RNA sequence: UCGUGCCUGGUGUCUUGG
């Protein structure tokens, strides 16, 4: 069919939040868990 | 070891009375209610639902102590109405809304779903 | 949920002592007035520091004497001249109960009797311990002697009266259980799981406390620790 | 040892959602994004899968046999 | 001298949720809902564990917990069952229970996930919750390790254990904007909006009203998938309405016969 | 007799084995038999590893790629 | 009295399916250890059913 | 007519015991035993 | 058709509880 990506977004209704988990924030680190390979 | 089994919140022993009417002397037109095995959940509503009655004087509810299964439940009214007829009254009545709320609640669920 | 950067290297995130609990700093109904503290009964159902309890004992069998001499054996109320109003029965011809088994207080462990007809001289679960016989292993001591060890486990859940503590240095003694109808919520259900009485902090001045209890809000809903 | 069933102070469940959040971190997530991708909205469940040790990873290293 | 009259708005319905907002209700009625759905809605769970092997790195009893806190589909059947302490059976009954089956062995190489999966169910309805998202893990196991237990299922409510409680959490709510100044701010500005506050966004809280009761509560009814998020509200409300109603009948005989 | 013909390196008797094994290269003064522990050595531990290895194939496998990752 | 020390399972009451050993008994009543929580309790005699615990075939 | 079956510590084979018997396990020379799971009735409460 | 019953540990030291 000839059809474009810009019709494929005008099919939905309303499709189109929350961005600050991914904040540096100098004091706060990461988690560890269990593997089987470590010193 | 010592622990009461969880049963015992809810389950009647043998021997043990649900509801227990006892008249208060120290003033007139006065009863103490003492319902087995029941909590705040029973209680708070009995006790909202009597403070909407004109001719209740005094109502309310405690727990005696949170280990030990039991309300207490003090009713005083008008020389005209016992507190026997408040009591009944006030659970009537709160069925009646309860129902009334179940019905409802159906409905608004039925046209929720597609509607 | 709020660690230190030295507690990575004591090996503490691998091997940890504690659970997050969602504390509130309360005077909730009194049971937690002082120094105590108020659990969720609805949190310990669901395991909650729920924990085991293991006890361990330990028999060897020997040579007296002469005329004396152990031996792991089912005591019998024909021969076994000393013996215990106790119930023999629960452990087998081995004379060591079976993993597995339920025992209680004063129950009999390791049968085992010594010849004068025969002496009753076998060991009994601790008085009041009431656990289920986890392992039982049986070996060989240094003199060459039949030498077993029975663990049993405990399934202790929290109760009023456990001893928790704080990472600050706040004791308390679990004062009452109150189940999840009964805690108090937020606009949300979120209960607490334990709350604590206020004057636990202004005389003792553990402001690290309230400053975890708040970063520990911030990694849950940032949710990096 | 083992993931809890269900949130202790709710009581969701968040059993069957550890397998899934570590798969989230074979992907390249922060565990904010891991949680929320979950569905853990409340801050209770969301501590249930952040503070989980897996020890019975460790206690699989014990074999019995073979 | 009698009841008000409450009315209902549905505001979301999933297969996991409700909100829904009851108006013109009591305080008392708008709470005591909350705890019925916490503690004494009942549904099916695990009360029974007969344990035959257990091989695992795990206890025994820990094993049998898990099994415990497991949700159980509950909605067409649980309002069906005998409580166990109320069945005439001398052990257990189809009409008083659910008997499930757990029977696995790590024969291969890799460690085993002992998910729900295994638990096989009697009862083609009251099964863990795999009908339509990975499944509850109960154990791992290695290489020559295996778990055989019998379970039964028993009806009961989160009053005796948590195991039986239908929700995940119950978000109760009333006056959005502070009018009753039920609580009292230091600050009132320092305090984010509620999910329900008509209030614009210049205003802290609403103003002081002097005379006026609570109504227009707030809920949102989280399943734990043992039941509908709408079914466990129908329950609570036939829950509540049947302690009052037996109340009464006890009542009724403390009357006349005094 | 028994000990002799069962496989015998699974589940822990492989590392009292392999420091056997080590012990008998040690005690040897022969290069000779130095270098046929050696080997016997390394083809023990080869088949181990792999054993290991393949255990953890599956959901150890799962979690090792996590940890790498998020230190 | 015959059943002290023997494997009874509680068939009646609020502790229906709870397995237990009898520590002692009397004329109307016995004392159940039971199998799961850490408590002894005290039970009319009728509410037990022996279950025993046995194996067969012995060869 | 029951041997007592006990498990090795280290071959994890089963071990037929009677007394008066070194506890060997008769595969290799290895010391430790452990009792079998007992055969008696156990249940729990998921609780 | 049967009739028997309180055995039962002492000494030191470290850890920890209010
Ligand atoms: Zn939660
Ligand atoms: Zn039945």
């Amino acid at each position: 069919v000839l059809l474009d990506p810009a019709d494929e977004k005008l099919l939905e209704e309303e499709i189109q939040r929350s961005q600050q988990h991914a904040k540096v924030v100098p004091w706060m680190r990461k988690t560890e868990y269990i593997s089987t390979e470590f010193n | 070891m010592n622990a009461p089994p969880a049963f015992e919140s809810f389950l009647l022993f043998e021997g043990e009375k649900k509801i227990t009417i006892n008249k208060d002397t120290k003033v007139p037109n006065a009863c103490l209610f003492t319902i087995n095995k029941e909590d705040h959940t029973l209680g708070n509503i009995i006790k909202s639902q009597l403070l909407k009655d004109p001719q209740v004087l005094f109502a309310g509810y405690k727990v005696p102590h949170p280990l030990e299964h039991k309300i207490i439940i003090r009713v005083q009214t008008t020389p005209d109405y016992s507190p026997q007829e408040a009591f009944t009254n006030a659970i009537t009545d709160l069925i009646s809304e309860l129902s009334l709320l179940e019905e409802r609640f159906r409905v608004a669920i039925k046209d929720k779903q597609e509607g | 949920l709020v660690t230190t950067r030295s507690m990575e290297y004591l090996r503490f995130r691998e091997l940890p002592a504690g659970i997050n609990s969602i504390v509130a700093i309360a005077s909730y109904t009194g049971y937690n007035q002082e120094d105590s503290v108020i659990m969720n009964r609805s949190a310990v159902d669901r395991g909650f520091f729920r924990s085991v309890f293991y006890r361990s004992y330990k028999e060897q069998e020997s040579k007296k004497g002469f005329d004396q001499e152990e031996v792991f054996e089912k005591p019998t109320r024909e021969t076994c001249q000393g013996m215990r109003h106790a119930i023999y029965d629960k452990l087998d011809d081995d004379g060591l109960i079976a993993p597995g088994v339920r025992v209680s207080g004063d129950d009999v462990i390791i049968g085992k009797t010594v010849t004068l007809t025969k002496r009753d001289c076998s060991t009994f679960l601790r008085t009041s311990e009431t656990g289920i016989v986890d392992q039982v292993m049986v070996t060989l001591n240094q003199e060459g002697y039949k030498f077993c060890k029975i663990r049993v486990r405990s399934v202790r859940i929290p109760q009023i009266g456990d001893k928790f503590a704080s990472r600050h240095g706040q004791k308390g003694t679990c004062g009452i259980q109150y189940r999840q109808e009964d805690m108090p919520f937020t606009c949300e259900g979120i209960t607490p799981d334990i709350i604590i009485n206020p004057h636990a902090i202004p005389s003792r001045m553990t402001i690290g406390h309230l400053i975890e209890c708040l970063q520990g809000k911030v990694s849950a809903n940032k949710g990096e620790i | 040892m083992i993931i809890p069933v269900r949130c202790f102070t709710c009581g969701k469940i968040v059993g069957n959602k550890w397998e899934a959040y570590l798969g989230l971190l074979q992907a390249e997530y922060t565990e904010g994004d891991a949680l929320d991708a979950l569905g853990l909205k409340r801050y209770c469940c969301r501590r249930m899968l952040l503070a989980h040790v897996d020890l019975i990873e460790k206690l699989l290293n014990y074999a019995p046999l073979e | 001298p009698y009841a008000n009259q409450p009315t209902v708005r549905i505001t979301e319905l999933t297969d996991e949720n409700v909100k829904f907002i009851i108006e013109n209700t009591d305080l008392a009625v708008a709470n005591s809902i909350r705890r019925v759905f916490i503690a004494e809605v009942p549904i099916i769970a695990i009360d029974w564990v007969q344990i035959d092997a257990n091989s695992s790195v795990l206890h025994d009893e820990f094993i049998a917990h898990r099994l415990g806190l497991i949700p159980l589909t509950s909605d067409d059947i649980v309002d069906k069952l005998q409580y166990s302490r109320d069945c005439t059976c001398e052990e257990f009954c189809p009409e008083c229970s659910v008997e499930f089956t757990l029977d696995v062995r790590c024969n291969e190489d890799q460690t085993r996930h002992v998910t729900s999966r295994d638990l096989i169910s009697n009862s083609p309805r009251v099964i863990p919750v795999t009908s339509r998202q990975d499944d509850i893990l109960i154990v791992k196991l290695r290489k020559g390790q295996e778990l055989r237990l019998r379970a039964y299922a028993k009806k009961g409510f989160g009053k005796e254990h948590a195991k039986w409680n239908p929700t995940a959490g119950v978000a109760f709510e009333y006056d959005p904007d502070n009018a009753l100044r039920h609580t009292v701010y230091p600050k009132p500005e320092e305090w984010p909006k509620s999910e329900y506050s008509e209030l614009d966004e210049d205003e802290s809280q609403a103003p002081y009203d002097p005379n006026g009761k609570p109504e227009r509560f707030y809920y949102n009814v989280e399943s734990c998938g043992s039941l509908r998020p709408e079914t466990i509200v129908l329950s609570a409300l036939s829950g509540l309405k049947k302690k009052l109603s037996d109340l009464q009948t006890q009542l009724s005989h403390e009357i006349q016969s005094d | 007799e028994k000990e002799r013909f069962r496989k015998a390196p699974p589940n822990y008797a492989m590392k009292k084995t392999q420091l056997l094994k080590e012990k008998a290269m040690a005690e040897d003064l022969g290069d000779q038999d130095k270098a046929k522990q050696i080997q016997d050595q390394l083809n023990e531990l080869e088949e181990r590893a792999e054993a290991l290895d393949r255990q953890r194939t599956k959901n150890i496998s799962a979690i090792s790629y996590i940890n790498q990752r998020n230190r | 009295n015959e059943l002290i020390g023997q494997t009874v399972r509680i068939s009646q009451g609020p502790y229906k399916g709870y397995i237990g050993v009898v520590k002692d008994a009397t004329e109307s009543t016995a004392r159940v250890e039971l199998h799961s929580t850490c408590q002894t309790i005290s039970v009319d005699r009728q509410r037990l059913t022996t279950v025993g615990s046995r194996r067969p075939g012995g060869m | 007519q029951q041997p007592m079956i006990y498990i090795c510590g280290e071959c994890h084979t089963e071990n037929e015991i009677k007394s008066r018997d070194p506890i060997r396990c008769r595969e290799c020379g290895y010391r430790i035993m452990y009792k079998k799971r007992t055969k008696r009735l156990v249940v729990f409460d998921a609780r």
